[PDB]
């Protein structure tokens, strides 16, 4: 008979609940993902045989979040047209597992310097029940898990 | 200017303009204006983007004004925009003025403002002169205690003189230059002493390192002297306190450079909802930037959790009656560098 | 600071004091480069450090191809030099420039002599554009602005 | 303050982690002096280092016998050090005097009430 | 008891009802997909660690848009036919999600300038209930999105 108090401290923390932050906004996507941490090696190997590995450089982070699409809002278009030759206006994301309602926190994933590329508009196929639903692939670096 | 009617070119001159190169920085020195100058009005504060726009106001140049050399020794440095304050109405307008970070004291006494404007609350730092007659080892007692001890100031004092000019030129003047045109190249955290002085300046007295031995202690004055390898530079870096939490310059003016730029990074959380997730989105705000100053060398340390930490929420720094009332109290730390002011050199004969 | 991308440029002649703005469309221009001759003289009983002499400066020779196009004063200029009618200088001037279309910092190359002149190869087998790698050595450099 | 914005201060405070758990609930009996009530509340449940600073002292009980050999009670202290390695909900007992045989004895009488202890700790030097 | 007005502003819009304007025609096709808006990413790393990310050179557009064939119409071969040795008419395309009827635009993504490539004629086999489909994959560039 465990009670609700053990289960927050104990039991693991589902996915399907999580607010993002884009930069001081907060716009509800469908599915985020691919952000990881990720490093290459180096091996050295000399003669009586010593193989020897540290690990080498940082991997790029390019994560892709993706949201259906809005009568009035269209807020993921104007962040990858306003990229004019070599600057955006690079935000930060904050991906967060929540409770039911978004009063607090679990778990946090902070995202440094991301600006978009290939912003995919929707398929349109009239045999489909599907939303019309678009993506976001944002190239970035230095995500962080931070705890609370 | 000349009138222009027909489409072609014009030969007309302008002898002598003294023309400067424009400058962005990131430091706005409020100038001081004696009461007797005409081309101010009290209570507004004009605001001088280049050498141009200054020699646009006045009209023509003449070195008898203790602003007009002042502000000419600014731009030769390190240029940048500058708001033209007058004295009498100057407690008024730099609590009014935003994009404020050092008041000089071009050629007046402010001794009475400083108390009252700089404060730990706000983001200044004033820089004021030094006496302008010679001092001396014997009245090393007398001239240092004329200053208050507050931490967020520093004194200069050998008066300049250069060949353009025929009234001596106040060191405050130049050292906003100086510290405009270190925070671009070198960042702020770096001293802005042991740096060169551009536009002809020259300091008008003589100073000893005997001399300057009793002025480094206490209530500090920094001095500015020239050498025979690289000519005239500053070789000052201490504020007016003599504790170790604010007694360099570089830890002063970074703190002072950290909070004007975090509580621009988190001006978001104004008006918020005052709950939890209007909470680690300010941490993860204040973070990232406390981490893009960390990699550019500013803190000291070697990991990111030697080197700072933020640390909010309901009982860790803030109480349940602090919730209601509306307050969200943010701790942060840093750990700055601090320079190397003395070098020993010990000479052995014999070699093992 | 942050340094800056090689695929916005333009390169406007001058043809006897009279600018020429109407062929600042180029594919690629060489990238400029210049070297000060240099010669070892060792000498004596130093004979574990060398000792090098300067000598003259060398300037590269810059090259720019560009899709062949409608007939121009830049093509009248290197027909009129390599038909052996008159033998004549212009004046280069290459700029990169900003997202805001303005010039970050522009080289101007005094007095440069059209060398060769020289067309892609036609061929019934492959698509590509014809272009026109026309290559001509200048005598002086001078870098001119912010962001060399 | 008075006015809506950010408010930068210098020189502030040292601040720990909560790091809540109901099974090893301590107690600390020692020399601490209230600030804020002073008055009825025998023992006080604090739950972090916040709301100890907004009930008691971060000041050492100055203890001088008169040629004098002094005392300084370390309670202060050795609490800080609790929330450093672990942390928890302890219960603060303050207790001055350690002669009074009528507060002495109800010690155990006002421990049981409460229902929630598991550790009985002291922090103090003195013997006596 | 949401109104059918607030479903109007906050729901989002479904795939299955769109029209089609080529040029200055409308043409009923069955399947619109394949636009988007991509770019490249430049990174530049030196020295005492700095990983510059900027992105890059906008990334080539071909969008794939599918029709049934019909017993009089032929509008997309003759389109696939113009073209001679170098050129084509280039028509610019506009995808809009409508109402039920097509009284009202709701989202409208437009194509600048649209040549045909790769027309598909239909796979005939005797044991399959399908309609004679064709598709036409056509090059274009800049993929902007309109709201209303």
């Amino acid at each position: 008979s465990t009670s609700t108090s053990q289960i927050a401290v104990e039991y693991p923390i589902p996915v399907y609940r999580f607010i993002v932050s884009v930069g001081d906004e907060k716009i509800p996507f469908n599915s985020v993902s691919g952000l990881d941490i990720s490093y290459d090696t180096i091996e050295y190997r000399d003669g009586v045989g010593n193989w020897f590995k540290m690990p080498g450089q940082s991997q790029s982070t390019n994560i892709t979040l993706r949201k259906g699409v809005f009568p009035g809002k269209t807020e993921l278009f104007d962040w990858i047209n306003s990229i004019q030759l070599n600057q955006v206006e690079k935000k930060d994301i904050t991906i967060s597992l929540t409770n039911d309602a978004g009063t607090e926190l679990l778990m946090t994933w902070n995202v440094s310097n991301a600006f978009p590329t290939s912003l995919t508009s929707p398929s349109f196929d009239a045999t489909s029940n599907d939303i019309a639903v678009q993506e976001i692939t944002l190239m970035a670096d230095r995500v962080i898990m931070q705890a609370v | 200017t000349t009138v222009t009617s027909y489409p072609g070119v014009y030969i007309e001159e302008l002898n002598s303009l003294a023309l400067s190169v424009s400058n962005s920085a990131t430091a706005v020195p409020v100038f001081a204006v004696d009461e007797q100058n005409q081309y101010i009005s009290e209570d507004n504060a004009i605001r001088i983007n280049s050498w141009m726009d200054y020699l646009n106001l006045i009209g023509n140049f003449n070195n008898e004004d203790k602003l007009d050399v002042s502000v000419r020794a600014y731009f030769a440095n390190g240029g940048g925009y500058c708001y033209l304050v007058k004295t009498t109405s100057l407690e008024k307008i730099i609590p009014t003025l935003d994009d404020v970070t050092l008041l000089v004291a071009a050629g007046e006494d402010i001794k009475t403002t400083v108390d009252v404007l700089c404060q730990p609350g706000k983001g200044l730092f004033a820089v004021f002169d030094g006496p302008e007659t010679e001092l001396t080892i014997n009245g090393a007692e007398e001239a240092k205690q004329a200053y208050t001890a507050t931490p967020f100031a520093a004194v200069y004092y050998p008066w300049l003189k250069a060949d353009w000019a025929n009234i001596d030129i106040p060191p405050s003047a130049v050292m906003a230059g100086v510290y405009a045109s270190v925070d671009l190249s070198r960042g702020v955290w770096k001293a802005p002493a042991n740096v060169a002085l551009k536009g002809g300046l020259e300091p008008k007295f003589l100073v000893t390192d005997e001399l300057q031995g009793e002025y480094n202690t206490g209530r500090a004055i920094n001095m500015i002297r020239n050498f025979s390898n690289t000519g005239t530079t500053v070789w000052g870096a201490r504020t007016l306190e003599d504790k170790d939490n604010w007694r360099y310059v570089p830890v002063r003016r970074l703190f002072n450079s950290v909070e004007r730029d975090i509580k621009r990074a988190m001006s978001f959380a104004m008006f918020e909802p005052n709950n939890q997730p209007t909470w680690e989105r300010v941490r993860a705000a204040i973070s990232n930037y406390l981490y893009s100053l960390w990699q550019q060398g500013g803190l000291a340390g070697s990991k990111e959790e030697d080197a700072y930490f933020v640390q909010i929420g309901k009982g860790i720094t803030m109480t349940q009656e602090q919730i209601d009332a509306g307050q969200m109290i943010v701790k942060v730390g840093l750990a700055a560098v601090r320079p190397a002011e003395f070098i020993i050199l010990q000479f052995t004969q014999d070699v093992e | 600071y942050t340094p800056v991308v090689s695929h916005r440029f333009m390169a406007s002649f001058i043809f006897n004091r009279i600018p020429d703005p109407l062929d600042i469309r180029f594919q690629r221009i060489s990238g400029l480069s210049r070297e000060l001759q240099v010669t070892q003289y060792s000498e004596g009983g130093e004979n574990a450090r060398n000792n090098y002499l300067a000598e003259k400066i060398q300037h590269g020779t810059l090259t720019l191809e560009r899709g062949v196009m409608t007939v121009s004063p830049l093509t009248w200029m290197f027909d009129r030099v390599l038909s052996g009618e008159k033998i004549a200088y212009a004046d280069v001037v290459v700029m990169l420039l900003n997202e805001n279309s303005l010039p970050l910092s522009s080289w101007t190359l005094s007095n440069a002599l059209p060398v060769r002149w020289q067309t892609s190869d036609f061929d019934a087998n492959s698509n590509a554009i014809l272009v026109n790698t026309l290559e001509l050595r200048y005598q002086d450099m001078r870098w001119l602005g912010v962001k060399i | 303050l008075k006015a809506p914005g950010v408010y930068i201060e210098e020189d502030a405070s040292l601040a720990l982690s909560v790091s809540n758990s109901a099974t090893a609930v301590p107690v600390f009996i020692g020399k601490f002096t209230p600030t804020v009530v002073d008055s009825i509340q025998v023992c006080t449940r604090i739950s972090n280092w916040l709301e100890f600073t907004s009930s008691f002292s971060l000041a050492p009980t100055v203890e001088i016998v008169v040629i004098e050999t002094i005392n300084l009670s370390p309670a202060v202290e050795a609490l800080r050090l609790y929330f450093q390695n672990g942390g928890g909900a302890c219960y603060i007992y303050p207790l001055n005097d350690a002669e009074d045989e009528l507060v002495l004895a109800a010690i155990p009488e006002v421990i049981e009430q409460k229902g929630d202890i598991t550790l009985l700790v002291c922090p103090e030097l003195d013997l006596d």
